[PDB]
């Protein structure tokens, strides 16, 4: 029986948050929380109540939090969060015009664009750094070769823009390709960024895992979430050194229902189940999952997102039912 | 008669030139095509030509020129050098639902104004130290004001009302910041139009569910190539939508997608649609306007025909046929 830290975030964030532990409870899943606020306060660090919590348990999970330095990023430079994980699967009980999505973007989530250096070289010319280092191309690439074999993946798919950006991204794509020769049970391909788009929003089904650097993987993992239904039905992960992973909502703060109990918990919950499969618990991972699928499917207790008339309560209740009815 | 540069370019592209010609021939086009190559070799020399050719001519019609990206740093892409020296500074591209090409989304018409000369496209990058490299994306303030400015007033003549600028100043708080600014200025010049601004994360996700939307986007390289890339992939693909390219004097036509083809060149599968849209876009800047209207309606017509589908459409239909369907509509 595991421990995890539990950030239930802003606005509707400790509603969903109550909803995944009461679901949880429901399934008897052998987890206990550790309920922890993170506030970004001077020393700019995050109150290392959490970070003392989080550095023991190992496992997080995050609601959304509000928007002075984004308390997304202290995060991910406190525990090395170097890998995004954004598995997009179709929702059977909620059709969008792609119905046989199955895809992983794996983002590298320390560098690239993000480096968080511009320059005004003179009023009214800037510059972006874009930095590409060997170390985190080569740790990306091998967290993506890794987690193909251990979800059994077949295809990793490297996007990048090589053509025009030949160092940096040409760097990334050597990486990829060294690793690519080492795990060669583990199909490799590699496509520029602007092919990978075109042909994502005409047949997604095409492709596999996708490991990419920080910009692309960021623009891509939410085209791909546009292709299932959006943010409110997209699970995340940011797996980092020393073993840790914060599983986290990517949807908004909705602080105007806030308290109203129409929030929407599939998100989070989905991401709950990402943990949980992350840390080997895959009946309790299947049986919630089946259990949200099952609930999203009928559905009489669609949340008012999912274009339903029902509340928060209703649709968590019928998840907790008919996951108790999986035994 | 006019005289423009044709750059055959590789993959599809030459196969694609010569039914080019073939429809003006068949339709009189008074067009003489005065070709330039670019090779695959590292040294400038064909693509110097080739610019000086565009210069003397100032306009061309060309195919992709395959990058390889396994060449140094120092081997940089021909496309981009040519669009760089030539300042070739508005990419634009339409992407209107085709009525015959059944998709995903419907309704869908957006006129899509990049920059094509700045940005991420740079060509600046360098390594400090051993495995550190910085590439550097550029944005200033003269460009920025350049393409805005043509983007609104492209809407404002194509009695369109709303200006999207799409952008990642969230995160590039300076040089996307800068290029929102921009827009910003020029929007006090044009008060009838609604101007608004999406993240590029959002906006995709916006393209994939609610495309329709969308009217007049404009936006920095890298996010345009994104963009170009999703709404061509909305109305059909690759073979479907014709790209421009814009500077002060000179203008260049090609398609939108800019794809050498490699995998189907020579195989009689490629979709001619998008590399006689726009031949018509060239001649209509030639305003040699009947030419272009001719070709461009027996085009759109072949496409009213699903029997005429090229595979990028989920046809089986050759290039030839569809060659033959184009200047069977052609009548004089
Ligand atoms: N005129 C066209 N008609 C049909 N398909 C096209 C056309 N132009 C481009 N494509 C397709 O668009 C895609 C991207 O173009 P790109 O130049 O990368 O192709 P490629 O490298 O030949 O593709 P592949 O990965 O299949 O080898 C390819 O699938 C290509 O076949
Ligand atoms: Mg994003
Ligand atoms: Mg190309």
């Amino acid at each position: 029986v595991q421990t995890v830290t539990l950030i239930p975030g802003d606005g509707i964030g400790p509603e969903i948050s109550a909803a995944v532990m009461k679901i949880f409870d429901a399934a008897k899943a052998p987890i206990q929380w550790e309920e922890r606020n993170v506030t970004a306060i001077q020393g700019w660090m995050i109150p290392s109540e959490a970070k003392e919590s989080m550095d023991k348990n190992k496992m997080g999970l995050k609601g959304p939090l509000k928007t002075h330095p984004s308390m997304n990023l202290l995060l991910r430079k406190t525990f090395d969060l170097y890998a995004n994980v954004r598995p997009c699967v179709s929702i059977e009980g909620y059709k969008t015009p792609y119905t046989d999505v199955n895809i992983v973007t794996i983002r590298e989530n320390t560098e690239g664009e993000y480096s968080g250096i511009e320059h005004v070289i003179v009023d009214g010319v800037v510059q972006s750094i874009k930095l590409i280092t060997e170390g985190a191309s080569k740790r990306i690439a091998e967290f993506a070769f890794e987690y193909a074999r251990n979800n059994h993946r077949s295809n990793v798919t490297a996007v990048h823009k090589a053509n025009i950006m030949r160092m940096s991204d040409g760097l990334f794509l050597q990486k990829c390709r060294e690793v690519a020769e080492s795990c060669k049970d583990i199909k490799f391909n590699e496509m520029y960024l602007d092919t990978v788009c075109l042909n994502m929003v005409q047949d997604p089904s095409q492709f596999d895992v996708l490991v990419m650097p920080n910009l692309y993987g960021d623009i891509l993992s939410d085209l791909c979430a546009g292709l299932i239904g959006g943010l409110g039905v997209t699970p995340s992960g940011n797996i980092g050194a020393n073993g840790v992973a914060i599983f986290e909502s990517v949807h908004g703060t909705a602080p105007d229902i806030a308290g109203k109990d129409m929030a929407n918990p599939t998100a989070l919950l989905l991401s709950a189940v990402m943990m949980l499969r992350h840390m080997g618990l895959f009946d309790h991972a299947a049986r919630i999952e089946a259990a949200c699928f099952a609930t999203i499917k009928d559905g009489k207790s669609l949340t008012k997102d999912l274009g339903g008339n029902a509340k928060c309560s209703d649709f968590t209740e019928e998840i907790c039912r008919r996951v108790k009815d999986l035994d | 008669r006019h005289t423009v540069t044709m750059i055959p370019g590789d993959g599809i592209g030459p196969e694609l030139m010569l039914h080019v010609k073939s429809v003006f021939r068949h339709a009189c086009v008074p067009v003489d095509f005065e070709e330039v190559h670019v090779s695959s070799n590292a040294d400038e020399e064909d693509i110097r030509n080739a610019i000086m050719a565009i210069r003397r001519n100032r306009v061309a019609l060309k195919g992709n020129i395959e990058t390889n990206h396994n060449l140094p740093p120092s081997h940089k892409s021909r496309n981009n050098i040519l669009r760089t020296s030539l300042d070739l500074y508005a990419n634009v591209i339409h992407c209107k639902s085709l009525p015959g090409v059944v998709t995903r989304h419907k309704d869908i018409d957006i006129l899509i104004v990049r920059e094509n000369t700045e940005g991420e496209y740079s060509s600046l990058e360098h390594e400090s130290v051993a495995g550190v490299v910085e590439s550097l994306k550029i944005i200033t303030k003269a460009k920025s004001l350049r393409i805005a400015e043509y983007a609104f007033k492209l809407a404002q003549e194509s009695g369109r009302k709303k200006v999207t600028a799409v952008h990642k100043a969230n995160i590039m708080k300076l040089g996307d910041g800068l290029f929102l600014q921009c827009c910003r200025e020029v929007a006090a010049r044009y008060p009838q139009i609604t101007f608004e601004n999406m993240i590029v994360d959002n906006t995709t996700m916006q393209l994939v569910s609610r495309p329709q939307q969308f009217d007049v986007m404009v936006m920095p390289n890298l996010y345009g190539n994104i963009v170009n890339n999703v709404c061509a992939g909305l109305v059909g693909g690759p073979g479907l939508v014709a790209g421009a390219n814009y500077g002060h004097v000179y203008a260049v036509f090609e398609t939108a997608t800019r794809n050498t083809g490699k995998s189907i060149a020579n195989k009689n599968i490629a979709n001619p649609t998008a590399t006689l849209l726009a031949s018509c876009m060239m001649l209509d800047h030639l305003k040699l306007h009947s030419y272009a209207t001719s070709i461009r309606k027996a085009v759109l017509a072949s496409m009213d025909n699903e029997n005429m589908h090229t595979p990028d459409i989920g046809g089986q239909g050759t290039t030839s046929e569809a060659i033959q369907d184009v200047i069977r509509h052609i009548r004089v």
